[PDB]
């Protein structure tokens, strides 16, 4: 119960900010001023429409990389046991097989963008 | 291929330092004597109670005892 | 304990039928497919805390592992999709009748 | 009497931020051949308090464009991680003794992007949205190395909790045998929290003021001030890790004093780089932190994967 | 001059220091002369659990020797 | 595709379903599906055409379901009991989720509105794995489990199955929706005996793939995809007809070809438990199977349709396409009804 | 269906060690070799006879053995054991490492005695 | 299995943690070990149909140890009654349950 | 604090209910994390630590990449929030509504055996082994490496395929 103590102790402070930044100032609304800035001018089209993203096979394979990190982390406990042979070659197959998997994608231009 | 080895620790030596680190990693425990202790000291280490075991009589080697001479002496691990 | 397997059981359920009663996108699905690993996830894990059965607990890191390759997949057929048709919408995708 | 612990490591660290700003200006002042503030109070040390004041008696501006929700929860969630994140911080008794404090900072950090991510897509607008995609390339980027660069850092210390890295360090530093580790992880901490060179989410001369473009007031303070706790936080855990200090269990403020002067040594190191070099390329980033640290780090959990085994130095679980 | 930026450095050295000091007076000050126990491990709760039962008071750190 | 992909994407196929059989975790099992899944979307929309991408969403998206249905099941049960293998004392709802799930993973009615749509949208090959490798798993794990199953939708679902193929394939003019609703016929006759000596089902598939695996090559050997491509064979290749002829005429179960004997010992198990009037259904809908087989091989082999003046550069060139497999297995199909004791 | 059988309150009643854990830590070493037999013939039990109500008597002459061992430390080799233990119990994992003096006075005096 | 191929060349991929009572990392006993290894070893060159009738008290022994249904049953009867009693004034508590005892070591 | 995990499993169940009520990918994305987070907790009531840290980290990470799709692909001008709809925010107070009155119906039909309001927080943990060391979630899971590595590499195998499936379909 500290850490959930600790943590609602630094929400409620983040929120008494929030609500002083907002009720203790002045306000004079309009719509020249809550309009979105795009630079003096006004936009040409909405900002929720599709945004290219041209590194999406790296976010991918960012996805299964941190799979690769979440098998990887065990290896702490995995060295007090007995064997320490076992994991030896397994640890080395899997980030061998990572390294494999890098080198594909790098070589088949996957790290690079999507001009 | 020695010419492309020097080229390589020029241009690209990141690479150079990874693959041989790899193979110094996948090499250096064949080599090294104290590879063996590893597993010996995970071994050691008791982390569940040593449960006792009826003298049927015919148990010389098991002791009688902590402190008998008989049993595995853990004296390697000191002054290793 | 038996409160709790009730509830994840019914969030799965809730996020099974989110997953087949279909809306326009396609992302939201595969998104009701990441809520179901999640409760099998917690599912499972509770189950082997509760037992006790450390050798059962390689089982939801290979499920993460495994649903994680799916989502995977799934978004790069989403990036054909929108290749293709352009807006990630599932009703565009009508031909096959034909 | 934890609520007063409490005071005594958030107080701290807040006026220890508003002076950080205070420091940033000055040495960066001097660096451009220039004194920062000294006007204000006798050498300055009231600027921050004046600019807090200023911020908190501004206008917040609540568009028409915006998702008003996201926008106000946004600095409340970056606040609240940056200032949780200083919990387990052995200094060197912590307040908060968990058993895996790393994989609790990286998953509290992990979270603090979506401050970023979140803001920028609530604020409908487009310099704001090129932060946000900016700051998911940055994460993509930086991410995979700083668990596994941890990840074999830690393979010496034997644990996850950040307490036993103070008898790991007892009679030297983890930075001799893993100073490589140790550069890649201090690139990472200046990845992480959108620190110079590789700030890429508010690039003034890029972006106009990505993900706060559109936030004006306290919020804005908030972002600053999660920023600069952050970035203490990044040079705390640097000097726990690998620049261990000296316990000595009957001296512990000892240990506190030695913390405190690499934390500043290393937090005006990021305000030196910030000075120093310009601005790395956000996919340039990604090619530096895939194709050369990543290989690299990979190489080196191997070589201590191997290291405790054949120099039998596995370490103990507690 | 770069002398003038110490007086910023000080105030964050200061305010920098205090939460490992006060941390550790506060532990030794509510659990008695003595550190804050750490339990890692259910065995550890359990010498503390046992701790607090022998007390005759619930409090962990009396430490109760060869008076008995 | 480059050659180490192939190697890696078909190594993966092929032990999907290895992995499904040589395994008594469940989860594991569980882990071959998801092998079969993901190796499979590459190949499916290898071509990159808007009807690939649409049928590997649809495979995609409709497995993914089954699969979290079956770990559902799985972990069902190891909440229950503490294992991770269908036991006897399981309880019915789990086991019946398993089938839902495995039926939807199959194709079978009424979760068969995927398969001719998906096996439309990709090549010839891709619906032989599709209809023949891809069956084998999840078969598996039905027959690992057969005395658990309720007798009752197991037969439903067969009968569902054995009527929409049939009337599904009654008015395709696409030769691979024919082989689908072929393939949801032949699994609802598999899935009705599964209960009862489920030798019998892994009869009725090795039947199947057999007679399905020559006829999918016939069909590559011009790629031909249409009644109206099929009826240009009397001129570009007219040695193939008296083949197509006999396995389509043992696919829809004629006597004298052993097509028809897994139909007929299927029929025999089954009265031998008194599922009497089941079988009259099934026994009397696969006639409106053969009815269709035997309007293509009318197109094709006994009314020879009009042909082009384009065909004839096929005459002037020649072929290497058939595989010497197509002969030895279309030959084992369609004359090897009085070995059947030795097959049973 | 069937009863389960309960050892009493008095089937239980025992004069019991009253002792922390750091003082304990301590002495450890020399409770494992003295007091070692009835601590091993009563793990043979607990483990062999998988019910704790077949072996109340074998605990009971455990607390004893621990009672009789304690007693000779006090009215032997009270002091130094005091000032080792005292100095254990301040660290929170209770080091021996951090108290590695105070062992050399409490085992020369349990070695010149006894 | 399909395919034995683990029983034909005598490896062991998966099954040997097939169940609770198996091999935990260190000896560790997972719950109802005990009850598993009795079901087990009833249920062993039997094969199912004979073994869900002629070892249905072990299995019914350990499915109350881990689930664990009974006990639940009788411990909110107890505790109904007691609230029903408390409620009437008929109960007293007594120190050991009010929250003061003597704590035994 | 006894109702502690009771009000985790609702607070659960209500994130995957807005799940499924499908708005933008952006409010499914905070839905997932905030379930995830939810997850975490439960399963260190239970207690486990290193499971629940790491489905808040995979799943962090995932709709990270989820936010980086959405607004190229699953994006219009008009998200669609739950208050968006009056029909989906009916069917969202409707669900509520209907899973309460369940609880409360499925706590009279039996007394108890499916769900214990009476006595919530009774029966959570399950003979913990009182007194104990080297037992905590890491070495279930690090048995990966020793006596269950059939899991490490078939699990290595999905990752490593997958790599060169992304490539095929995205090429
Ligand atoms: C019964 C199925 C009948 C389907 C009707 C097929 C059909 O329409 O005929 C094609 C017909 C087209 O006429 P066509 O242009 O003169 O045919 C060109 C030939 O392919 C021209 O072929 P070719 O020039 O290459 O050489 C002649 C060819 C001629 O052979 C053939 O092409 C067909 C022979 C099949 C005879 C099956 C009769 C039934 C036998 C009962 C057993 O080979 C032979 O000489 C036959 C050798 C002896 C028979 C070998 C058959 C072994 C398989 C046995 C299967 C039995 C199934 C019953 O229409
Ligand atoms: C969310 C996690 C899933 C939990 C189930 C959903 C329960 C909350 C839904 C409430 C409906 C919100 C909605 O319709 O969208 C409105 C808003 C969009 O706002 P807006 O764009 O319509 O602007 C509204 C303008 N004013 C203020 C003038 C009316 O989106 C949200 O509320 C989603 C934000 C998260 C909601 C959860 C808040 C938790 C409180 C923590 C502080
Ligand atoms: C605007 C709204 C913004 C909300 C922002 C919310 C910020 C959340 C902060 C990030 C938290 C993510 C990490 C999860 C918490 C840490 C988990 C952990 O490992 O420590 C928990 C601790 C016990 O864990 P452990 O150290 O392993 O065991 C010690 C045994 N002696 O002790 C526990 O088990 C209890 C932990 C409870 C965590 C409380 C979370 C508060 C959520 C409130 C919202
Ligand atoms: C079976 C009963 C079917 C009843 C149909 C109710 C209509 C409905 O909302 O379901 C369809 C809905 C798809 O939504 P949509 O296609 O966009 O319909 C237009 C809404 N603007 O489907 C969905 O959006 C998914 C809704 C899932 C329901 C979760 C809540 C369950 C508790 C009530």
């Amino acid at each position: 119960m500290n850490l959930y103590t600790v943590i609602f102790i630094n929400i409620l402070l983040s929120l008494t900010l929030i609500l002083v930044a907002f009720w203790l100032p002045q306000m004079n609304l309009y719509s020249e001023k809550a309009n979105p800035y795009e630079c003096g001018f006004d936009p040409t089209s909405s900002a929720r429409l599709p945004f290219s993203m041209k590194f999406f096979l790296v976010a991918i394979t960012f996805l299964l990389f941190d799979l690769e990190i979440a098998l990887l982390l065990p290896l702490p406990w995995a060295i007090q046991t007995i064997k320490t042979s076992t994991m030896m070659i397994m640890a080395f197959i899997l980030v061998t097989i990572l390294s494999l998997g890098l080198a594909y994608e790098w070589t088949q231009k996957g790290l690079e963008w999507t001009e | 291929i020695s010419a492309f080895l020097k080229n390589a620790w020029a241009k690209e030596p990141v690479l150079v330092v990874s693959f041989s680190v790899w193979g110094l990693a996948i090499i250096m425990p064949m080599i090294s004597p104290y590879t063996k202790y590893a597993s010996m000291i995970n071994k050691a280490t008791p982390y569940n109670y040593p449960v006792p075991v009826r003298d049927d009589g015919n148990m010389p080697d098991v002791p009688s005892h902590p402190q008998d001479p008989l049993g595995p002496s853990l004296d390697w691990l000191k002054n290793l | 304990m038996p409160s709790t397997f009730f509830n994840l059981t019914m969030a799965f359920s809730l996020s099974l039928l989110g997953t087949l009663m279909f809306r326009s996108h396609l992302m939201s699905t595969l998104l009701c497919l990441e809520g179901m690993v999640l409760s099998l996830f917690i599912m499972t894990s509770v189950t082997s805390l509760n037992s006790n059965s450390m050798s059962s607990m390689p089982i939801p890191i290979t499920i993460l592992v495994f649903a994680a390759c799916e989502a995977a997949v799934g978004l790069a057929l989403l990036v054909k999709v929108s290749n293709t048709y352009g807006t990630d919408y599932v009703q565009n995708l009508n031909l096959l009748q034909c | 009497m934890f609520f007063i612990n409490i005071l005594t490591l958030l107080v701290p660290i807040l006026i220890a931020m508003a002076f950080l700003t205070l420091v940033e200006r000055k040495i960066l002042g001097y660096m451009q051949l220039r004194k920062g503030p000294n006007i204000v109070g006798p050498y300055g040390i009231l600027q921050p308090f004046a600019d807090a004041m200023k911020l908190f008696m501004k206008e917040p501006m609540r568009p028409l464009t915006t998702s008003m929700s996201l926008f106000i929860i946004a600095p409340t969630l970056s606040l609240t991680l940056a200032l949780s994140l200083w919990v387990p911080l052995p200094m060197p008794h912590p307040l908060i003794n968990l058993n895996l404090g790393i994989l609790f900072i990286l998953a509290t950090s992990s979270l603090s992007v979506y401050s970023i991510l979140w803001s920028g897509w609530a604020s409908n607008s487009k310099y704001s949205l090129f932060g946000a995609l900016r700051a998911v390339a940055q994460t993509i980027s930086y991410e995979v190395t700083m668990a596994i660069i941890l990840l074999s850092v830690l393979l010496m210390n034997g644990s996850y909790s950040l307490q036993t890295l103070i008898t790991t360090q007892e009679h030297m530093w983890l930075l001799l045998p893993a100073w490589p580790m140790a550069m890649m992880w201090f690139i990472s901490t200046l990845a992480e929290t959108n620190r110079a060179p590789f700030d890429l989410t508010e690039g003034e001369s890029e972006l106009v003021s990505g993900f706060n473009v559109e936030y004006a007031a306290g919020p804005f303070a908030l972002f600053f001030m999660a920023e600069y706790t952050n970035i203490i936080l990044m040079n705390a855990l640097t000097t726990i890790i690998f620049l261990g200090p000296l316990y000595y269990i009957n001296l512990p403020e000892l240990y506190s004093t030695n913390f405190m002067m690499e934390a500043l040594l290393l937090s005006s190191t990021f305000l030196w780089i910030r000075a120093s070099y310009p601005r790395f390329r956000y996919d340039q980033l990604m090619h530096l932190l895939w194709k050369n640290f990543l290989p690299l780090t990979l190489a080196l959990c191997m070589w201590h994967i191997s290291l405790p085994i054949f120099t039998a130095g596995v370490p103990p679980y507690m | 001059m770069w002398f003038e930026i110490l007086p910023g450095l000080a105030i964050m050295g200061v305010c920098l220091v205090i939460p490992g000091v006060s941390t550790a007076y506060i532990h030794k000050f509510t659990n008695g002369g003595k550190e804050k126990r750490v339990a890692r491990v259910q065995y550890q709760w359990y010498l503390m659990e046992r701790d607090r039962r022998i007390s005759g008071v619930n409090r962990y750190y009396v430490s109760k020797g060869l008076e008995n | 595709m480059n050659p180490i992909t192939l190697a890696i994407i078909y190594f993966t196929i092929f032990l999907g379903p290895v992995i499904t059989m040589s395994s008594t975790n469940l989860m594991l099992m569980w882990v071959g599906l998801e092998f079969s899944l993901l190796a499979i979307i590459p190949m499916l929309i290898n071509k990159k055409n808007p009807r690939s991408t649409e049928a590997a969403t649809k495979y995609f998206v409709t497995q993914a379901t089954a699969s979290m249905i079956i770990l559902l099941a799985i972990v069902l049960n190891y909440k229950q009991l503490g294992t991770w293998m269908f036991q006897q004392q399981t309880n019915g709802l789990i086991l019946n989720m398993t089938l839902m799930a495995l039926s939807m993973k199959l194709g079978l009615a009424p979760f068969h509105f995927w398969l001719p749509e998906v096996t439309q949208g990709i090549p010839l090959h891709m619906g032989l794995i599709l209809l023949t490798w891809q069956k084998i798993a999840p078969l598996s794990i039905l027959i690992q489990i057969y005395p658990l199953l309720n007798s009752t939708i197991i037969l439903m679902l067969a009968i569902t199955s054995i009527f929409m193929g049939a009337w599904g394939g009654l008015n395709q003019t696409q030769m691979r929706k024919i082989m689908a609703y072929s393939s949801i016929a032949h699994m609802g006759w598999m899935l009705a005996i599964l209960p009862y000596n489920p030798s019998l089902t892994l009869l009725n598939l090795m039947i199947y793939i057999i007679l399905t695996a020559p006829m999918f090559m016939a069909l590559m050997l011009n790629n031909s995809m249409t009644i109206n491509s099929i009826s240009l064979l009397w001129n570009k290749t007219p040695a193939m007809l008296t083949m197509i002829s006999l396995m389509l005429l043992s696919l829809g179960g004629l006597p004298p070809l052993t097509g028809f004997l897994p139909k007929w010992i299927i029929i025999t198990e089954l009265m031998k438990n008194n599922c009497l009037i089941m079988a009259t259904l099934m026994a009397m809908m696969a006639l409106l199977n053969l009815f269709f087989y035997t309007r293509l091989i009318y197109s094709t082999s006994l009314t020879m349709f009009p042909t082009n003046n384009n065909s004839k550069m096929m005459t002037h060139q020649t072929k290497t396409k058939p595989n010497l497999m197509f002969s030895t297995l279309a030959i084992m199909s369609t004359m090897t009804l009085p070995l059947a004791p030795q097959l049973i | 269906p069937g009863i389960v059988e309960l050892p009493t309150l008095e089937e239980l009643k025992v004069e019991e060690v009253k002792v922390s854990s750091a003082v304990l830590k301590a002495a450890a070493h020399h409770y494992g070799a003295q007091c070692d037999k009835t601590n091993k013939e009563f793990m043979l039990c607990r483990w062999e006879e998988k019910d704790p109500r077949r072996c109340l008597k074998e605990g009971k002459l455990v607390n004893g053995c621990a009672l009789n061992f304690f007693r000779q430390i006090k009215s032997h080799c009270a002091e130094p054991f005091t000032e080792y233990w005292t100095c254990l119990d301040y660290s929170n994992m209770q080091l021996f490492r951090h108290c590695r003096q105070q062992q050399a006075k409490f085992d020369q005096c349990v070695l010149d005695k006894l | 299995p399909f395919l034995d191929i683990q029983k034909k060349l005598g490896i062991s991929l998966d099954r040997h943690f097939m169940f609770l009572s198996a091999e935990q990392p260190y000896k560790n006993a997972a719950r109802c070990h005990a009850f598993e290894k009795e079901w087990i070893e009833c249920a062993h060159g039997i094969g199912g149909t004979r073994a869900k009738k002629e070892c249905k008290i072990e299995f019914d022994d350990f499915e109350e140890c881990l689930l664990r249904y009974k006990t639940m049953r009788r411990m909110h009867d107890i505790k109904k009654q007691r609230e029903k009693l408390m409620k009437e004034g008929k109960y007293t508590p007594p120190p050991h349950h009010s929250g003061r005892e003597e704590p035994r070591p | 604090m006894n109702n502690y995990i009771f009000v985790l499993s609702s607070l659960f169940l209500v994130g995957c209910l807005g799940l499924a009520l499908k708005p933008s990918p952006i409010y499914g994305g905070l839905g997932l994390i905030v379930s995830g987070f939810v997850g975490c907790l439960m399963v260190l009531g239970f207690g486990g630590s290193f499971l629940g840290l790491m489905v808040f980290l995979i799943y962090l990470g995932g709709m990270l990449v989820v936010f980086g799709y959405t607004t190229a692909m699953a994006t219009e001008e008009y998200p669609e929030t739950w208050g968006s709809n009056w029909l989906i925010l009916g069917f969202l107070v409707l669900g509520v509504i209907m899973e309460v009155f369940l609880i409360c119906v499925l706590n009279y039909y039996d007394e108890v055996g499916v769900i214990n309001l009476d006595g919530l927080g009774d029966w959570l943990m399950y003979e913990v082994d009182d007194v104990g060391v080297m037992l905590e979630g890491g070495i279930g899971v690090a048995a990966m490496y020793s006596c269950a590595t059939w899991m490490m590499v078939v699990a290595g195998w999905s990752l490593f395929a997958g790599i060169f499936i992304i490539i095929e379909i995205t090429r």
